[PDB]
């Protein structure tokens, strides 16, 4: 129930309308990542680098298993029975993630019977047959580099340089890996980690993983860019150095009776200076309720806004009154900079502040003048079919609304300042004034 | 198939030198190393060293650093071990084994039939 | 790091289960211990490649276990062809290779 | 007209003065980027990876062309005539960028006549002769990797492994484009994209692009780090998979009668505790007006500040009064942490809070004492030539100003709290007190 | 002295307690980084890329030396003396860093005598013997790539392609390097730069540097992830193109009589709607004082919090009274979103808002009901030994505290809004009301 | 210049075998593949398969899985086609083809002169 | 995916323009269609390598167009040497190769 | 050790041709280039050009673009210099040197003993 | 870029120090200047490889200095074997190589 006509005279021009949708209904798949390469065809001159690499990797892998073992012990089948006393401190998300983790024990146990086959792989991507009806994919960290560069050149270079190169490659891999799986991974139970972060164990090549898994969705790009694809770690092996990860593929669903409206701000002249209005730019309306939204956590597209959570935020009563047509209480700020917008186009109609910009009609060759009592001018083809603003020639449509738009004025609100130190100064001043008033009252 | 064949028994007098052989077949010779193991009287087992088949660089244990030498002949894929100052102590059985390594563990998967040396 | 095997000789009857030992002068990681066996007039062959992992072609009736400085080998049911000599070996790199003393098995 | 002497006793010590300059007057050049490599010398056993790569790339390239075609249709020569009815909704920035797109049409048409030569290139950098007086450069995405690594090694390994090597390289390249050219590129009409982001289509090697074009500016380093070099996409080809980009090279101009002043904060003692003053650190003065500036979007150097826009913002009246001498208007905050500065050096003169640090004159070997009624001490060579503060020996100059600096006091303002949560709490308390007073008034 | 029982009814559930520790007592080591590779074995057709690379690198290296020469001239032995008049403007941190820089002159001079040996190295990692008791390590930027790829392939392709590949590699290295050592490095005197940023001159492989230096600490990962390992530049050579860097290894020390407490927020129902309480989540208590802390700059672990600096900040008096048991002074906010937590577990005791979630006892098969006068329910095994919340079965312990928890209520505070535009609107409204009250008072 | 030369006409009775040849010159033999095309009576064109010139692995169409085989002679840069158990329907004309591919499209840029086989 | 050409035989006079047709059983992408021509006693040679792109050395009087399942070839002005046989061919990979039936051109 | 050996003195009449050789030994021939220097009467030194030992591509100075040509013999590690259409001004001493470059500076570390040519 | 050496000939006594000059028609970077010396009946050998850096095996009694377009060479104490001819050379790339005119030294 927004009043666009009154908001236009303040400097707020309506824009595009979009839909609201959230993810739901995920599916599940399982993959295996092997974190140690095979050096069988270059073993004669590798050296002692592999033992040091194992020693370094074991101390990184141990804490994750230690954290995971907590929920394994106290969860059992009764509809899953849990032991609250042993856990002690937990949240709802942790409990849900623990139930989800327990739900994958059968698949993990079925996969774990192929340890010998997993340990013997020597290719970047290998397909394994767990059962007659289901298959498992295995990915190796640095098999391609060894297979491509080191092995063919082994007979043209002394092995000291090859050992140095292998050590450098392993150190670079560890340096790239330490950012995600290091001490920062305090809570591995949850399933909020995106596939992009998980792909760092494979060199950041999540495209290969997604292509191999065989995605069959048309909203694939929107799901990927909205961080709606996640993963969870369900098993860690300290002897063979591999982990098992479960991937979730959700479905986007559209909320009914909801849309988001956009406003374009334009500066206006009141006394002898330029002013701008401080109001939210994006407004969420569902059913008949108006509320704020933090759109910075969501993907903005041409037709709809894709989110992964409900980001509704409450709004004060004064803002609601201002948005409904009570312009006498909408705050404004002074303009000091020179790089501000001064005109906008909406449905073939032009709104411009002609005090600080040239306005002349191309058809008649005569200038357009703005009085001191007007904030903005509406220009359509009923008066000037073709107008020029600097170096651009534009043709205009017809305005749908009041015919006396340029002869009616409005009311304005109080000025404000939006700087942090200014906020503190204003608070101090208002408190001192209130204290003096209270002293006089006493 | 993988097979290693050694030379026959030899008898010597003190002060002379001896030369043994370790021929290998059925696999890529340059991809694996060769070790030498001594089995003296009392059935004890001792490791002497190994030789790299790419460069030819040998490596000796602490107790075999003076009178022993390794060499290769890569055209026919044959390895040799020479010893001097042959003494009755040197009377033992020598074996040559294949080194296997894949990143997880070390192993000596294939062995020769052994050669006996007698000093008198 | 010398390795000492307690039973220098041992006799068993068909169907009986037996257990041999393998001590260590110092702490040894479980990933560096192996077992070998040799018959009369033949070269040694691998039997067990880690503390518990069996080698290729070895019957499942051989069980290996141990930790720290004490390790053991167990046979659940002996047969007529198990009359060989067994040894525990530690290999933590090219310079550090050591063999045991060996144990002889007899059949009553 | 700042009063430095009074601001010094509060803990604000003046620093370096810098100049203000902004970019202007760009020049234009055109380049061509080819997004598909040439595999003519290894075509026998490439498999089917190329068709899948084409299918993946076409769906990414299509939306950009679809968005660009909107301004292509409705712009024509009349000094360029547009159709505001067909466009419907647009901003001032979009309209301005639409005109610049039409001015590059002539150059793009001439380049497109070399379509056969563009797709036959087989080198990373190729120079083409568009006319007798003008030349065009073409860059290929992954030609270097194929020409150097894959081709020479083709005869030493089965190429069943090279197919996987080629497939992995292509997927890794695609993983980097999606951050810039993916759905995030909602509005390609504007020309605010930096050259660093554009270089992601060439593997992030923006140094090669600039060196080939032959930059001839001494301010090259300052322009690059201030994000003053931008680009615009003007043509997309869906059959040959190449794009045309125009690059802008601006010129830095200095604003006259403007400078920026810096202040150094030092803690001071008032009753029995340490206090700090909450004032802006950077102050912009032009002509005779004082205003704030968001220097976080600008590059700070030793001599001047380089900005791509004008970032001036208003300042409240009370804070303007405090900087002119009124010391009872600036608020202060309590110090609880132990890691705060306690002394500073300005023009060879030392200001220090000797209550919380050890002060003693090295010349005479006796300590310097601060009374309870003083906030800071000014130390020069008229009273102590050489002074020691811990493990450093310093020699001092002479102070230019009042000779009775240490015998004159000042006034102080009210305390404030600047925590995010404390802001909400302070607002609630003030309203309740205000409402209570109104009830008695009734 | 926090009152957990009263805070629980508001929706604040206590969590884990952690320790507080800061770094101290650094050690020192010196390394040498070489920024130019050796091309002796491929010099026949290198072209002219090396001269251009030198010309590009000299203009980047010069400003750092120019800035460093300022403190070299005016510092001399006398327990060190500085000319305060010549320096002019400086801070305490800069003076301390200048002292630290002066302390390394002897080591720098001792290292500088091996220039001929430094210039002749041709390996990625080389060990040099500075003295009979001390050794120095030298690292080369791009020696490994040249030694591995370019040299073996020199005889299979025309070497114009090798020239192009070398130029591309050098340009990519320069593009990666320009981010850290460019104009952004305004003050190289300080020693606050982390080793991760410094490693960019070696391709970002800090793991190799750390392994070569031989770290011997168990808290190595915690020190690395908390940004407690830093470096400083002490010498720049413009003729041989190498620099000398000093590395600091500190020691973590635990603060006595200090700990940090965590609170878990849960929504509650008051009239007909869901509410949440706005209070700090982390509270720092040392001795007997309560204060805030910005934990965003620290590292959070299971047992302790590791910070490289003291981040204590003051706290308002009203918040302190609220935390001690004065619930009528604690603000709250309305809930509009649907994704909020509604239950939590603490020491085997369950707190849940059963108005907006199902609550039935599994043992007796009966539902649990909440009246309109209650905000939350405490569930233990005294009434319901086993409870079910949706699809989870949980076993509960015994509550330690009052036996009449569910029969006594508390008071609530005023509602607030936490949006920026809402803050501005509230400030404007309060000022207008205060002005009207002052007018009536007059 | 690029040129492909085939053998002459041949006549055979049912039940025997036949071997066709194809000589290439003027370009790098290892860089391109070879296809085989059949033109029977009625001027219809059929495709059989191609042989990789690096490894030598052939590929056959569904209608030619049994009685046809390909081979290479890298030393003389010659490709061969062999047919076993000839019958009446094999009377047709065969052709050599050079595969060109650059990443955009496929083509058969040069062809042989054709060989005629008659079965009676 | 068989390809059917409607004109089995066609005669034209000098200077006249003619048009041939090429039908497809299934939907074929425009990037997978080619044209070939063959004279009597000679091997086929490429004529058009895409839906519209001419081959090297081909006169500009040949025009090709089409989409979906219908394609066509157009000659603006025939000459004496244009008496050959034309074939439409598809190629979307090594296993998927198919030729047309061919069209014969005669001169009056 | 590194050593360069040239041919002996030669005498020629105007209009003839001359060919001078330069032998190299003691190092890897393919890793370094060769320069030619002319020392005419008056002891002046002038630079003629250099030849690449990998590809064999020569490079000439502005004053020597017409009557001079370089050639290489990789098998014997020998470089040649040939002059056509001799005249009176060609009487001088020539030198074959070595090029050293490591990324910092250029140098001519080793020189030949020189060859004298007289035209009459 | 013509390089001119002022002393065409110089005589010195044992133990005396001497100085030679090397001028340049245009500015030359200090990293592109080298010095060579040659004895009678022998090929030239390097003496100094930069403005100041000595070559391998050269005695430390030779000192070189200069900047811009003026450069010089100094000998602290002459001996009997210093009777050679010296040249100043500039090398800033393959096409840009130039030699000086040379200076001959005599001993009284
Ligand atoms: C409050 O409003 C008065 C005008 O009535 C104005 O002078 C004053 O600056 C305002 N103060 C704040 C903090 O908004
Ligand atoms: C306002 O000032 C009073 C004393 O005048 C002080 O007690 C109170 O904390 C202050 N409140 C705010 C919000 O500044």
């Amino acid at each position: 129930i927004l009043h666009y006509e009154k908001l236009s005279k303040i400097g707020l021009v309506k824009g595009v309308t979009r839909k609201y949708k959230i993810k739901s209904n995920p599916l599940t798949k399982d993959i295996v990542i092997k974190m140690i390469p095979n050096v069988s065809n270059m073993s004669q001159c590798t050296g002692s680098v592999m033992e040091n690499y194992k020693t370094r990797l074991n101390g990184i892998l141990t804490p994750i298993k230690g954290a995971l073992e907590i929920y394994k012990n106290n969860t059992h089948d009764c509809g899953v029975c849990m032991a609250g006393v042993a856990i002690g401190i937990a949240t709802a998300a942790q409990i849900t993630a623990g139930v989800a983790l327990y739900e994958a024990m059968k698949n993990a146990d079925n996969i774990n019977k192929l340890k010998s086959s997993i340990e013997s792989t020597n290719e970047a991507v290998v397909k394994l047959q767990e059962t007659a009806e289901k298959t498992v994919y295995v990915f190796t960290a640095l098999q391609d580099y060894i297979n491509t560069n080191l092995v063919p050149t082994i007979d043209k270079i002394p092995c000291k340089q090859t050992e140095l190169s292998l050590d450098l490659a392993l150190s670079k891999y560890l340096s790239d890996l330490l950012f995600v799986f290091g001490p920062n991974l305090q809570d591995p139970v949850s399933n909020s980690m995106t596939i992009q972060a998980i792909s760092q164990a494979f060199g950041g090549n999540y495209e290969t993983l997604l292509r191999t898994l065989g995605y069959a969705t048309e909203d694939f790009d929107d799901l990927l860019e909205s961080d709606s694809i996640t993963g969870q770690i369900i098993y860690v092996d300290l002897s063979s150095y591999y982990i098992i990860v479960r991937v979730y593929f959700p479905i986007l669903t559209e909320i009914q009776q909801a849309y988001i409206q956009e406003l374009l701000p334009v500066s206006f002249n009141n006394d002898n200076s330029e002013w701008i209005s401080i109001v939210p730019n994006f407004i969420l309306v569902r059913n008949t309720l108006i509320s704020n939204i933090e759109i910075g956590f969501c993907l903005i597209t041409k037709r709809s806004v894709i989110c992964n959570q409900d980001y509704a935020t409450p709004m004060t009563n004064n803002m609601r009154e201002c948005l409904t047509g009570s312009t006498e209480k909408c705050p404004r700020e002074l303009v000091v900079s020179s790089h501000v917008p001064r005109f906008a186009l909406s449905n073939g109609v032009l709104f411009a502040n002609c005090i600080s910009v040239t306005c002349q009609c191309q058809t008649t060759g005569r200038a357009i003048s703005q009085s001191g009592e007007q904030t903005l001018l509406m220009i359509d083809n009923t008066t000037c079919p073709t107008a020029v603003l600097g170096n651009v020639i534009i043709s205009l449509g017809k305005y749908l609304g009041s015919v006396n738009y340029n002869s009616e004025g409005i009311a304005i609100g109080p000025p404000v300042f939006t700087d942090k130190v200014d906020i503190s100064s204003q608070i101090s001043s208002m408190n001192q004034s209130l204290q003096q008033s209270k002293d006089y009252i006493k | 198939q993988i097979q290693l064949v050694q030379s026959g028994p030899e008898l010597k007098k003190p002060g002379e030198t001896v030369k043994i052989s370790c021929k290998a077949s059925g696999y890529t010779f340059r991809n694996y190393g060769v070790n030498w193991v001594k089995q003296g009287p009392g059935k004890d087992l001792k490791w002497m060293g190994w030789i790299n088949t790419l460069n030819g660089e040998p490596t000796y244990a602490d107790d075999f650093k003076r009178r022993f030498a390794f060499s290769l002949e890569t055209s026919a894929t044959t390895a040799f071990l020479q010893i001097n100052n042959l003494k009755n102590e040197d009377t033992a059985t020598y074996f040559c084994a294949r080194t296997f390594y894949d990143g997880y563990y070390y192993a000596m998967d294939y062995w020769g039939q052994g050669t006996s040396v007698t000093v008198s | 790091n010398v390795l000492t095997q307690s039973p220098t000789i041992m006799a068993a009857s068909l169907g009986q289960k037996v257990t041999m030992t393998c001590s260590a002068n110092s702490s040894v990681s479980s990933s560096y211990l192996h077992w070998y066996h040799q018959k009369s007039g033949a070269s040694p062959k691998p039997l067990i490649h880690r503390t518990s992992n069996l080698a290729s072609g070895v019957p499942a009736r051989f069980i290996g276990s141990g930790s720290g400085t004490s390790f053991s080998l167990t046979i659940s049911s002996v047969e007529a062809e198990d009359d060989a000599t067994y040894y525990c070996q530690q290999w933590s790199g090219y310079p550090f290779i050591t063999f045991g003393s060996g144990t002889k098995l007899e059949i009553k």
